[PDB]
């Protein structure tokens, strides 16, 4: 019977039978019935008769284990007595020479905090005062502090009764087994006696007297329980950065993790941090200890440096660990992070070198090639290195892998006035076989700003000018570059004039110059051709034209802040994106009102009718998420009765089955066909059941791209800003006005909010409030503002778009 | 034909329509019987009665019960609010086809497939009657709303009426002594089968399976196992009044007639549900619905909706309007037809109604219409959007087709549609589907008039003349001209103050309150969007926005002044009454009270002795009158309600005059209450006040701050030990300065073990010799000068004020 | 009391048998087991899970769980060694264990649960010494 509320007729009569497995059985049915919480009273009369006095334990123990999880409920068979049918000839069960009859009465007799059981309870340790086991005298000590919980904190429970009344505490440390339920408000004396027996220690026993009383001027004494206080003593005695080389802390921790890949993870870190404590600059950060680990001598052998090259990472262990490692190589090791993220870098871009290190997807190789030229941007040394680096990256020598290789040294050439002068000639190599628009780009920008350190052009972009392959983007960037630098120095049958000349036709013009250029009809719709062609007013030099803008670098580009740069190494960051950090009539009158912080639903419930109506209940109902934390409990609703009754409300619940509207509240009266009628008090909206929940700007971001929010709605009254009206009614339809979404200045600054809830309702909600109040000339419609709305299937979208007008309720009875 | 509901249940042999609430009984053929809530979709029971077909289901609804007969050969009985089974009883010896109460006594009616119908007593030992005729199966037995006769219709080609009271039928000749049966030709040839006869009915379709009435009609139609149904009256056993309908393709199982339409709606267990023609009696159309065959039709006889049972499960289907157009005057509500024909006026809280006569609808409405004083009734008929129907008017109060045809009263006249307008006695017409004007001269206007046409808009409803193609368009009085067009958003309904000059329009948050033309008055306050509310004509606006009444207004106050049990829309307020009627169109009426009213009418005209005894318990709710009262920032409504804690603490702050706060605060039983009452105070100007609050929250470091400012100085060293022992080193510490002579902080300081600070302290004094006590106790070393002096007079005159700011004066307003 | 109940659970989505020592959770001993059980008491195959603000230590055998749950702990070793010594009981009883196994044997195990953890506080048992009892 794992469960079966209604099956108590069979019961009784399978409790007596005149076969003691029925009413093993029967009695067994019950205990697992009421455990999980159903029906037993009826019973009891039956249950009780049989296994009263006797030593046969079985149903003794049986009756014995329902006598501590019901008793006092129950009362057809047991009624109310101090000597109870519960405890009268289990005197006898308490005195037989058979431990566990005695035994087990005893544990449960004392067990109870119950006062119809105190006196019965007491002598009851007497059971137990002679130790046939462990379990007995462990037994003892715990009954004689559960009887002085029970009532008898003062002389009924604390000295002796022949043996125990509260010394089974003191008796344990010197017994040659231990158990100190002394915790708490016991004797001194006992206290005291567990101390003595840290020494002489009985061990699952320690654990009892060490919760107690703990500290130790020792190292230890022995056993598992001694050695698990000892640990948290150790850190006392030096909290200092940390434990660093962790305890014995280390045998539970690895549990922590047990799947799988993060147990290693979480150990590479600790053990990164245990090397060194380095300067701790922008990912550099490692503590615990300066010298436990050192690093880097020249006379250690086989070095410290082995285990610091599993942290410099491609995937060299599993993706979990790998992300550990790449920052954990930058911690140990750098400058900051720019030094160890070079080499890092070096390991990772694209080369001609290894081909377990280049790949032929283009967005990669590029975004590998902007994280190492990124380190230059940071950091000045890192410039030498990388611009070698970057011209074995083009060595590789397929259309797109020379592509990706131009587009980022392009940058940093901006970056890097005339100091990368050197890599032009490297560069132009791999510009002949194309297919892409990409290598175009970046060779036709560093064969033009450098002209003035080679001659070649003509010959290197002639092929390709006349050469096909997909040349949209190839525009814009040839149009600001060909010409610049130096005013005629070069020359192979074109000097840097005819670049000018070819610059222009590329751009948009029409010139017969490198064999006519591939294409010229500009990129993406707004860039064109004629600020360049207007522009070179000094042909290809630095003054105020292509070589200045060329040999210049747009606003500040400095770190890793991602000014011209990207912020680590590439494969690192794309985890770190992935990472949001989301945090019969019946007449009522009504208003809610709040005293002492208690919100409460004040009903009247009014029979204006000379009809009777007695039979009257009052219930406040639980709809859904919207549940009564105490219905109107007076029994009115008689014959022209006013009445006050107060139903105290709740908002946060779980869903019941019955109906899900404003707010159901019930009141029972006479009548047999609709004995309960459904009647109403003032509003309460669907609204409530939705969750408030929040959101960051990057799980804004991810849920406005994870599901559309085209759908918009202006809604009136939202003249005001994020925080008054418009966060106070989002408030009310479970929302709330986070982060922004907003891009502010002389031209721009609509207050823009993002919202997000997690609606009981199988979707979330989010939002953006817009507020249109001008900040230009011609505002969208002057102060109002556009609700761009979502929720995951835009069924809440609704919600926030009409719940950011207006909302208020009053009356005043 | 709309679908309310459709449950697949499968192959339902019997249907059946509760009488007293909106409930369909099912008993399928798979031997369970189901009843529902079609309309509110929740299972009231389901019963697996007996393994085979149960083919005959009731409702017995005497008392709250229904009664199902199944092949079982029984009829029982059975308990929908208990799920029980009240009573057995044996029915038959064959199929229980059909069952049908008594409504005498609890005796039980079933019908059986073993050719006789039996009424049996459950209360007594007694079986009453059987009921003995047929000579082949009765199919059916049926009810009519009298319970003295029912039909039966078998297959022996007959239908048979009988008495139930009586033994089989009961008649007796008057012209002879002799029995009516004849089992010899005589004027009619039968044999011998009958005790008597009162009407055998004619059932030839080769028998028919049932039998059904309309509910306010003798006449009754039976569907037969063939394909036609036959239309008897049972009143008469006339043959002269009895017509085929022929449409069915196969054996008809029922036919009964449509309660609330004129049209007799047949099912037949071929694959088509037919729809007749009750003025005609031939198929007008035929459906298909394929759920196959119809074993079983229902006809409501509570006139609500329809429902006929399938092979696949049941419908309950929809012929009914929805939100329907409506007026009060003083006790008549006029409203446009819906289900149950004409009712309303009276009850309150019940869904029972009754009749008044005050039907403004009385023949198919193509207009309802109220004159604008509430004299006449216009109403528009013979249906048609041509150019001409007939237009009846009626008298306001009670209401016939003509009043009398020789009085000017109750006249009608042609006109395609009229409809009242202003000036309040007048009416304009469409007549050529244009915009005339009528007059009749002098009263209000009853004949036709052809003058005056525009060519916009298009004839319809009203109150002012609507009229639409793509907004809803009043139209003038003696002008062919619009008079304005509205366009809103709407919840499907037009809301008229009582007068029908003026319009109430339904908007995003509530309803705004209009006049003539669109103007706008008022705004109801009220966040959602009212299902209707209507005004006392101004002033007194009472409205429904769920199951209450509530006023929105009346002279500033604002009272929810009594629930009803059901949902409901106000019908309009005419007089103290308001008046409602809901969508099924059942009344309630409730008259405006001088509960909440008259005690918001006495606050606002400042009476609060008035207002003592207004306080009742059909209005008293938690702030309206016992913490509302606590909302003046010059107390007044704050003296009078107080009884609360924090509404005492804050009455006081309001004043200003803190003596009260601190009781309030104390009852409040908190400290932070005290500290901030005592900052108040501080600002009343008076500091024994301050103290005694500070003092308790504990806060003799602030105090002993304040108190030189105070100007004390005995009460100023009290603080200074009762803050030493806290060691508050900016408050036992500051005394000491405070007082010209610094040895207070010496040996607090002392006892903090700061003997530096206490030596500095001490020596500048001049008190050198505590100074030197200190560096003797512990460390010396007094010679060092700091960047403060360590021996540099301290003196300071302490308050040359003899009266203290404690002692701060004080009148108090 | 630390040790709130002992339970053997059937993720069936219910307490099978369980353990209130003094009257407190009786009710609620089944839908705590019913809800967190199920998920593996939301562990990943780790002995200490803790969710909804108790502390629950398990076992999986089956498609049932033999769960401790405390919300409150005095020791780290000890939760586990009262979840053991039970767990080396309960198959005397139920022969591992099993939803209809596990319910005829309410008795059984129930009583060892007041005899192993007793006011909460976690004492010792043993096949040997569980007979006097069921004797």
């Amino acid at each position: 019977m794992d469960s079966e509320p209604p099956s108590e007729i069979s019961l009784k009569n399978d409790l007596e039978k005149g076969d003691v497995k029925s009413k093993t059985e029967a009695l067994k049915k019950v205990i697992i019935m009421i455990l999980n919480g159903e029906k037993l009273p009826g019973l009891l009369m039956t249950i009780i008769r049989f296994v009263l006095p006797l030593q046969d334990h079985t149903i003794k123990k049986l009756l014995l284990v329902f006598w501590e999880i019901v008793p006092k409920t129950t009362p057809d068979g047991r009624l109310l007595h101090e000597m109870i049918l519960v405890c009268d000839a289990y005197r006898k069960d308490l005195q037989h020479p058979n431990e566990f009859i005695r035994g087990s009465t005893l544990r449960f007799l004392c067990k109870l905090k119950e006062a119809e059981l105190l006196e019965p309870l007491m002598p009851a340790i007497r059971a137990c005062l002679e130790h046939r086991h462990s379990y007995v005298r462990r037994n003892a000590v715990l009954a004689i502090y559960t009887i002085y919980r029970n009532f008898e904190h003062l002389i009924p429970d604390a000295p002796e009764l022949i043996h125990d009344f509260l010394v089974n505490e003191k008796d344990a440390s010197c017994k040659r087994n231990a158990f100190m339920m002394l915790i708490h408000a016991d004797q001194d004396r006992a206290l005291d006696y567990l101390s003595t027996c840290i020494d002489q220690v009985q061990t699952f026993g320690d654990i009892l007297q060490l919760v107690i009383v703990e500290l130790i001027y020792k190292v230890c004494h022995a056993n598992p329980s001694e050695r698990a206080r000892f640990i948290r003593c150790i850190y006392n005695l030096l909290q200092s950065s940390s434990p660093a080389v962790k305890y014995e802390a280390a045998g539970t921790l690895v549990t922590l993790s047990s799947a799988p890949t993060a147990i290693k993870a979480a150990a590479q870190c600790y053990i990164d941090l245990i090397i060194k404590e380095s300067d701790n600059n922008v990912k550099l950060i490692v503590l615990d200890r300066l010298v436990e680990l050192k690093e880097h001598p020249a006379h250690e052998r086989v070095l410290q440096d082995l285990v610091m090259d599993i942290l410099r990472v491609l995937s060299t262990p599993d993706l979990e660990v790998r992300k550990k490692t790449l920052q954990l190589a930058l911690d140990l090791v750098s400058s900051r992070n720019v030094e160890e993220l070079v080499i890092v870098l070096k390991k990772e871009v694209i080369k001609t070198n290894n081909v377990s290190e280049h790949e032929d997807t283009d967005k990669y190789r590029q975004l590998l090639v902007r994280t190492l030229h990124s380190c230059s941007v940071r950091f000045p040394d890192m410039a030498a290195n990388v611009i070698p680096v970057l011209m074995e990256f083009l060595s590789d020598s397929n259309e797109a892998a020379a592509a990706d290789v131009l587009e980022f040294v392009r940058e940093a050439i901006q970056r890097f006035d005339n100091l990368r002068m050197l890599i032009v000639e490297k560069m132009l190599e791999v510009f002949h076989a194309i297919k892409s628009v990409k290598i175009y780009r970046g060779a036709l920008w560093i064969l033009g700003e450098y002209c003035s350190t080679k001659e070649d052009i003509q010959s290197v972009m002639t092929e390709v000018r006349r050469s096909l392959g997909e040349i949209p983007i190839v525009e814009s960037e040839i149009k600001k570059e060909a010409g610049e630098l130096k005013p005629e120095e070069e020359i192979t049958v074109g000097p840097v004039q005819k670049l000018v000349t070819e610059m222009g036709t590329y751009a948009t013009q029409s010139a017969l110059s490198s064999s006519r250029p591939t294409k010229k009809e500009e990129d993406r719709p707004p860039l064109r051709g004629f600020l360049l062609d207007g522009d070179f007013f000094v042909a290809a030099s630095l003054a105020t034209t292509l070589t200045k803008i060329a040999l210049r670098y747009v606003a500040l580009v400095q770190e890793k802040k991602k000014q011209n740069s990207f912020v680590a190494e590439a494969m690192l960051l794309m985890a770190t994106i992935l990472h949001l950090g989301k945090s019969d009539p019946v007449y009522a009158e009504a208003y809610v009102h709040v005293n002492q912080y208690d919100i409460v639903l004040d009903v009247l419930v009014v029979n204006q009718t000379s009809d009777t109506l007695q039979n009257c209940t009052l219930e406040l109902a639980t709809l859904g998420d919207l549940k009564l934390v105490e219905k109107p409990s007076p029994l009115t609703l008689a014959p022209h009765d006013f009445a006050n009754i107060k139903a105290n409300v709740k908002v946060a619940s779980t869903e019941n089955g019955i109906i899900f509207g404003n707010i159901v509240y019930d009141v029972s009266g006479a009548a047999s066909d609709r004995n309960c009628v459904v009647l109403s008090d003032i509003h309460i909206d669907i609204m409530d059941y939705i969750q408030p929940a929040t959101c960051t700007d990057a799980e804004f971001r991810q849920m406005w791209a994870e599901f559309e929010w085209e759908n918009k709605v202006t809604v009136n009254t939202n003249m005001t800003d994020l925080n008054d009206y418009l966060q106070h009614i989002l408030k009310s339809t479970n929302m709330k006005c986070l982060t922004p979404e907003k891009a502010l200045s002389g031209y721009c600054g609509f207050m823009a909010a993002n919202l997000y809830a997690r609606s009981i309702f199988g979707e979330d909600a989010l939002a953006n409030v817009s507020i249109e109040k001008p900040v230009h000339q011609g505002p969208d419609a002057a102060v109002t503002g556009h609700i761009r709305i979502r929720a995951k299937s835009q069924g809440m979208a609704l919600s926030l778009g009409d719940k950011i007008n207006l909302s208020q309720k009053k009356t005043s009875l | 034909m709309l679908t309310k509901f459709e449950t697949k249940s499968a192959r339902v042999k019997g249907l059946s329509f509760h009488p007293k609430r909106p409930w369909i009984l099912t008993s399928l053929h798979n031997g369970v019987i189901q009843l529902w809530d079609y309309r509110m979709c929740t299972l009231i029971d389901k019963f697996d009665e007996h393994d085979g077909p149960v083919r005959g289901i009731d409702f017995h609804k005497q008392q709250p019960l229904f009664v199902s007969g199944g092949d079982d050969y029984k009829i029982k009985v059975w308990n929908y609010k208990l799920r029980r089974c009240l009573f057995t009883l044996l029915g038959h010896l064959d199929y229980i086809r059909t069952t049908f109460f008594h409504h005498e006594y609890p005796w039980i009616l079933s019908a059986s497939d073993d050719q006789t119908i039996r009424v049996w007593n459950w209360q007594s030992r007694t079986c009453v009657c059987v009921l003995t005729g047929h000579n082949h199966y009765v199919m059916c037995a049926q009810f009519h709303p009298s319970e003295d006769l029912v039909v039966s219709a078998s297959l022996d080609q007959t239908v048979r009426v009988w008495d139930i009271s009586g033994l089989r039928k009961k008649n007796l000749s008057p012209g002879a002594v002799e029995s009516d049966v004849r089992g010899i030709t005589g004027v009619d040839l039968f044999g011998t089968t009958d005790a008597v006869v009162k009407h055998v009915l004619e059932g030839h379709d080769r028998g028919v399976n049932w039998a059904a009435f309309h509910p306010t009609m003798p006449l009754i139609v039976s569907g037969a196992d063939d394909r036609q149904v036959k239309i008897w009256r049972m009143n008469e056993s006339k043959a002269w009044e009895v017509d085929t309908c022929r449409g069915h393709y196969n054996n008809v199982s029922c036919a009964v007639f449509h309660p609330r339409q004129e049209l007799i709606l047949s099912n037949s267990e071929d694959k088509s549900i037919r729809v007749w023609d009750m003025s005609k009696r031939t198929g007008v159309q035929t459906f298909r619905r394929d759920h196959d065959r119809f074993w079983v039709l229902a006809a409501h006889p509570n006139l609500n909706l329809f429902a006929a049972g399938h092979d696949g499960g049941m419908i309950v289907f929809k012929l009914e309007r929805e939100r329907p157009a409506y007026a009060v005057h003083g006790n008549m509500l006029h409203y446009v037809k819906d289900r149950f024909l004409r009712q309303l006026d009276f009850n309150s809280s019940k869904d029972v109604a009754v009749m008044q006569l005050r039907s403004g609808s009385k023949f198919p409405v193509f207009n309802m219409s109220y004159n604008p004083a509430e004299n006449a009734v216009l109403l528009c008929t013979r249906a048609s959007n041509l150019e001409n129907s007939t237009y009846d008017l009626y008298t306001i109060p009670k209401d016939a087709d003509s009043q009398n045809p020789d009085a000017p009263e109750g006249k009608r006249s042609s006109g395609l549609t009229a409809v009242w307008v202003a000036r309040n006695r007048f009416a304009v017409l469409d007549r050529m589907h244009s915009l005339l004007i009528k007059n009749l001269k002098n009263e209000i206007t009853k004949k036709i008039q052809v003058p005056n046409c525009d060519e916009i808009f298009y004839a319809g409803t009203g109150n002012l003349l609507l009229r639409d193609a793509d907004s809803i368009t009043l139209f003038d009085v003696q002008q062919k001209r619009t008079l304005a067009s509205v366009k809103i958003s709407k919840v499907k309904y037009v809301i008229w103050s009582a007068d029908m000059s003026h319009v109430a329009l339904l908007a995003k948050h509530a309803i705004v309150i209009c006049n003539r033309k669109l103007d706008a008055l008022c705004n109801i306050h009220e966040n959602i969007r009212v299902k209707s509310g209507a005004w006392d004509e101004s002033g007194v606006f009472i409205y429904t926005t769920s199951n209450h009444i509530k006023y929105a207004v009346t002279t500033g106050d604002h009272g929810i002044i009594r629930t009803l049990d059901l949902p409901i829309y106000v019908t309009r307020v005419k007089g103290n009454n308001v008046y409602c009627l809901d969508r099924e169109c059942r009344p309630r009426v409730l008259t405006i009270d001088p509960t909440e009213f008259k005690f918001k009418l006495a606050l606002i005209n400042r009476k609060y002795d008035e207002v003592l005894h207004m306080v009742r318990n059909a209005k008293l709710v938690g702030q309206s009158i016992i913490a509302y009262l606590q909302k003046k920032g010059y107390p007044e409504v704050a003296l009078h309600f107080v009884k609360d804690e924090k509404t005492r603490f804050s009455l006081a702050l309001e004043c200003g005059n803190i003596e009260i706060a601190l009781e309030a605060a104390k009852a409040l039983d908190d400290k932070n209450c005290w500290e901030k009452l005592g900052e108040v105070a501080l600002l009343q100007g008076n500091h024994q006040i301050v103290e005694m609050c500070y003092q308790r929250t504990k806060n003799f470091d602030k105090l002993s701050f304040l108190y030189l400012i105070t100007g004390n100085l005995e009460k100023l060293r009290k603080m200074m030990k009762i803050a030493e022992i806290r060691k508050d080193m900016s408050g036992h510490y500051q005394n000491a300065l405070y007082l010209g002579d610094v040895s207070e902080r010496v040996r607090i300081l002392k006892n903090c073990g700061q003997k530096s600070l206490a030596y500095l302290s001490a020596a500048t004094h001049g008190l050198d010799e505590e100074a030197e006590s200190l560096k003797e106790t512990f460390d010396p070393e007094k010679e060092t000068i700091p960047d403060i002096d360590p021996n540099a007079k301290l003196l300071q005159p302490p308050a040359p004020i003899m009266p203290l700011d404690t002692n701060w004066p004080l009148l108090t307003v | 009391m630390v040790l709130l109940a002992a339970a053997v659970c059937t993720k069936a989505g219910k307490a099978i048998v369980s353990r209130q020592f003094v009257e407190m959770t009786r009710t609620r001993i089944e839908g705590l087991l019913a809800a967190f059980p199920k998920l593996m008491n939301t562990g990943k195959q780790h002995t200490f899970v803790e969710t909804e603000s108790v502390r629950y230590v398990y076992q999986p055998m089956e498609k049932l769980y033999m769960v401790l749950i405390t919300t409150k702990n005095s020791n780290i070793l000890e939760d586990l060694e009262t979840l053991r010594l039970f767990s080396r009981v309960i198959p005397e009883y139920c022969r591992a264990l099993e939803e209809n196994e596990i319910s005829e044997h309410c008795f059984d195990l129930i009583f060892a649960f007041d005899e192993i953890v007793a006011l909460g506080y976690r004492e010792n048992v043993n096949l040997a010494q569980i007979r006097t009892f069921t004797e």
